[PDB]
């Protein structure tokens, strides 16, 4: 269980292998690994330009299963580390903001949720093009959803509030809320969004209201004023507490915000 | 968004990853014969029936089957353990609790053993490449459905007759050329008539319902017609042979 | 005992042979697969081949 390496010279193709043994002695392969595998199967039918495709599935008689997948090398983080003195440009930052939300928008679409998305999982080809990996085959709470920081449900708003913290660390190029554990991480949030009101928050979850005091919601200029006024609308659209009311990926690809101007 | 229904779009395009071959009995397979399948999906779906599997158990082994079929050439002997492997990946990938293999090889009259079951597992995934979320009628019912502004006491009757439908298509030959939405298409709107009991009284007329069903799935109105008409008469053969 | 539907659709199996051709079958893609990309899988470890495999 090495994780291995190969750029093919003839075609430039890039890949990685990673193996996962399964134990599987009494009823064949397991439940999860053969819907796991086959969910990633179905997804490259597609053949998303925004998240790693996966080439082959090779199994073995004890039983091992070993994934092919495209591998690139520099995530997001190393590009981001890489930027120009003053930062990434605002026409790089929106094309970066599209193709991350494409890429997010077909996983959701297929019902994948990431559930963990940080610049170590966000990966960018050498031409610019970035590609999600990560997902579906089975700590830093700093882009984990405020709902995911309280043991309550998921579904898919997790990954936009994620997408929200990576839009403006982009131009901080210093993450967002960056906590010690739940609780603290959660407060550090409200610094800025302000407490939620009573009846937004949910209901069976691990830490009452009361666990944090009154707080307004500071201005989002106060955090990203290197940002357009249409783009600060649009990131609070994604750092809203209420998952029913976050936006969408869908609905944030066709914010005015991100709309090509040619 | 639902007046795009980009879902709808995504479906039909996942619908052309598992679709078997129309014509293997000619090109791939030299001991079994069109016959042969009809039998052993005629015993697929009584094992499904009686272990009370969950809808899509029986149609998916079917898709498995024919993948399969249309990959390697299978000895006469051996498409019976065929069939019972593709039930039993089917059963993993939509129930909770899936089928044993100690079930299924006494469903075979304990023809087959366990362990060759799950050797023939492993001979079917990958021979498939793991491709094994395929499209399932089933999937298709349950968007068209969502669309009929119908009660859901009669959405629930067109449900099960849909099903029982899309079960029969699996057992002849004259279908595995047809995709899932296609399959699903002729099933609703054949329900939808409701085996002749009584007139139908829908608030969607069968006219718009079938035009409407016709240009989602891209195709001409006569001929998802004609496919209704073949899913009816499928129905008259069936229990035509019931009674012998 | 068994149901109606237990039931032999076409003959007896001969197994000694079934589990020989199930391996066969079986290898013929674990080999298959290791040359598409010069990596043996079931010793898990490199070959030589048009993919120059490295490390982690």
């Amino acid at each position: 269980g090495t994780v291995y390496k190969a750029r093919d010279p003839h075609s430039g193709h890039f890949v990685a292998l990673k193996s996962v043994r399964v134990p599987n002695g009494e009823e064949g392969l397991p439940i999860s690994t053969v819907r796991e595998v086959a969910l990633l199967r179905r997804l490259e039918a597609f053949e998303h330009p925004n998240v790693v495709r996966l080439m082959d599935v090779c199994a073995t008689s004890e039983i091992k299963v070993t994934l092919v997948f495209e591998h690139v090398d520099q995530d997001l983080r190393t590009y981001l580390d890489k930027a120009p003195p003053p930062g990434l440009p605002a026409e790089t930052i929106k094309d970066l903001m599209r193709q991350f939300l494409r890429g997010l928008d077909f996983l959701h679409a297929n019902c994948i949720v990431h559930r963990d998305l940080k610049p170590e999982n966000i990966l960018v080809t050498s031409g610019g093009t970035v590609k999600l990996a990560d997902f579906g085959l089975a700590v830093t709470l700093w882009y984990r959803a405020p709902e995911v920081l309280l043991q309550s449900t998921y579904a898919t708003p997790v990954d936009m509030w994620s997408v929200g913290c990576i839009f403006a660390e982009m131009f901080r190029r210093k993450p967002l809320f960056c906590g010690n554990s739940e609780a603290d991480q959660l407060g550090k949030i409200f610094d800025l969004i302000g407490l939620p009101p009573e009846d937004d928050w949910p209901r069976d979850v691990s830490l009452p209201r009361g666990a944090f005091p009154p707080r307004g919601p500071r201005p989002v200029q106060s955090v990203v004023p290197e940002m357009e006024e249409s783009g600060a609308q649009l990131l609070l659209e994604m750092l809203t507490f209420n998952p029913h009311k976050r936006i969408s990926a869908f609905r944030a690809l066709q914010h005015s915000y991100l709309h090509k101007d040619e | 968004n639902l007046l795009n229904d980009r879902v709808l779009r995504a479906m039909l395009k996942a619908e052309e990853t598992c679709a078997p071959s129309v014509s293997y009995f000619k090109c791939v397979q030299k001991e079994v014969l069109p016959s042969m399948r009809k039998i052993v999906a005629t015993w697929m779906l009584e094992v499904c029936e009686e272990q009370k599997c969950e809808e899509e158990v029986f149609p998916l082994a079917m898709n498995y089957l024919d993948r399969f079929l249309s990959l390697e050439p299978v000895k006469k002997s051996r498409l019976q353990l065929l069939g019972a492997t593709c039930m039993f990946v089917a059963s993993k990938m939509k129930e909770t609790i899936p089928l044993t293999a100690e079930k299924l090889c006494i469903y075979t009259d304990n023809s087959i053993r366990p362990e060759e079951l799950l050797q023939m597992e492993l001979l079917l995934v990958n021979k498939l490449k793991w491709n094994l979320a395929a499209m399932t009628p089933h999937d298709f019912i349950e968007h068209f459905l969502s669309k009929m502004p119908e009660a859901e006491e009669n959405k629930q009757i067109i449900r099960k007759h849909a099903q029982t439908f899309v079960a029969l298509c699996a057992t002849d030959v004259k279908f595995i050329s047809n995709p899932p939405s296609m399959v699903a298409a002729g099933s609703v709107v054949a329900a939808v008539q409701g085996l002749n009991l009584r007139s139908p009284n829908n608030f969607l007329s069968y006219y718009r319902l079938t035009r409407f069903l016709s240009r989602v799935i891209k195709c001409d109105p006569d001929c998802l017609r004609a496919c209704q008409e073949q899913i009816e008469a499928l129905l008259e053969s069936s229990l035509r042979q019931a009674q012998q | 005992f068994k149901p109606s539907a237990c039931r032999n659709l076409f003959g007896p199996v001969d197994h000694e042979e079934l589990t020989r051709d199930l391996e066969k079958h079986c290898r013929d893609m674990e080999e298959a697969s290791q040359r598409k990309w010069n990596f043996d899988f079931q010793n898990h470890k490199p070959l030589e081949g048009k993919y120059e495999w490295q490390e982690v």
